[PDB]
């Protein structure tokens, strides 16, 4: 399965990131990452919305629409954010840089 | 027949219970009359 | 819980090159290790995951053939052997714990790659 | 089994499971799966 992910905002503002799937997803098998430059990716989302351990920060979606908000930004945001899909093998989208 | 091998097999709720015993015998006609008990092995 | 990996390496193709990863702060029979691979500009790419109880280790048809991964529980430890390298491999290989999977039953779970290694980059 | 000795856990699933219809239905522990 293949992902497709589609962000010029200021610290204050509210962000929305999604991403699409070619075929449907379980839903629970989504999982979303954010990557600071020089550093690995951490998890923020599993489970579509659950939010991982010591993680502002919500997940949403069904079928083959997906998102990631943050109802904030702050200037540690300014990262790169991945959607992960796992239900059948494991993929990852392009990343979507927020500023 | 010079080897004797005997199993007990018994299905009680979902399980599958298996005993056996192994020993040497020296007869061709059909089981030796004797004594021993069986093991548990596999479940 | 702190993932640690080896430095980086540079290796003409054709060569072959071994990439650790040592993991400390929880019990590792119980987590898989994923690998990750990041070429620069790039996003993330899944390579495979091996359970850390009984070596089955699931690939991407990416590099099916070309990577094989091991792990030893007496040192925490596991590895990548990636044979017959490719100008076309510059990354960054990531270490990640890896929930997304069940280390005994091999089935699919509700989770994610939570602590990262630092990444190991080979040229 | 009514001696059966256990624990019995359980969880509201309607935000992993419900969309669904891939959820069939008709001694102690036998599992019939005949169609
Ligand atoms: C099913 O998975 C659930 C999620 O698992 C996590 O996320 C996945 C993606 C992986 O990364 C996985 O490795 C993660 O663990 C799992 O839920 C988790 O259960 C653990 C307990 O085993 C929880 O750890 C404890 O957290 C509390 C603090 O919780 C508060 O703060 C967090 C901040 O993020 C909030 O989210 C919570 O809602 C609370 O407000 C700690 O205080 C606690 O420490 C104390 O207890 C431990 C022993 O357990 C002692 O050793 C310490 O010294 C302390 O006395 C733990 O750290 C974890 O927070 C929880 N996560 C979530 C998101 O709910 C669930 O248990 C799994 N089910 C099964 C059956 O395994
Ligand atoms: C096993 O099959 C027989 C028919 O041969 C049936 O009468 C019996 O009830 C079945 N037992 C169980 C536990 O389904």
């Amino acid at each position: 399965i293949v992902l497709t992910q589609s962000l010029s905002l200021s610290p204050g503002e509210r962000a929305t990131l999604s991403c699409r799937a070619s075929q449907t997803v379980s839903s629970t098998s989504l999982a979303w990452y954010q990557q600071k430059p020089g550093q690995a990716p951490r998890l923020l989302i599993y489970g579509a919305s659950s939010r991982a351990t010591g993680i502002r920060f919500s997940g949403s979606g069904s079928g083959t629409d997906f998102t990631l908000t943050i109802s904030r930004l702050e200037p540690e945001d300014f990262a790169v954010y991945y959607c992960q899909q796992h239900d059948t093998s494991l993929t990852f989208g392009g990343g979507t840089k927020v500023e | 027949f010079k080897n004797l091998r005997e199993f007990v097999f018994k299905n009680i709720d979902g399980y599958f219970k298996i005993y056996s015993k192994h020993t040497p015998i020296n007869l061709v006609r059909d089981l030796p009359q004797g004594f021993s008990a069986l093991e548990p092995l596999v479940d | 819980v702190q993932l640690v990996q080896s430095g980086a390496e540079v290796k003409k193709p054709g060569a072959s090159v071994k990439v650790s990863c040592k993991a400390s702060g929880y019990p590792f029979t119980s987590y898989g290790i994923s690998w990750v691979r990041q070429a620069p500009g790039q996003g993330l790419e899944w390579m495979g995951w091996i359970s850390t109880y009984n070596g089955n280790t699931n690939y991407a048809q990416k590099f099916q053939g070309r990577v094989t991964m091991t792990t030893d529980t007496s040192t925490t430890t596991g590895y990548m052997e990636l044979r017959r390298l490719r100008s076309d491999d510059t990354a960054v290989y990531y270490c990640a714990r890896d929930y997304t999977r069940g280390a005994w039953f091999g089935e699919s779970l509700i989770g994610g790659f939570d602590n990262w290694g630092q990444g190991t980059l080979v040229t | 089994p009514d001696d059966f000795t256990g624990c019995v856990i359980a969880w509201n699933s309607n935000n992993l499971d419900s969309k669904n219809y891939n959820y069939l239905y008709r001694k102690p522990f036998e599992r019939d799966i005949s169609t």
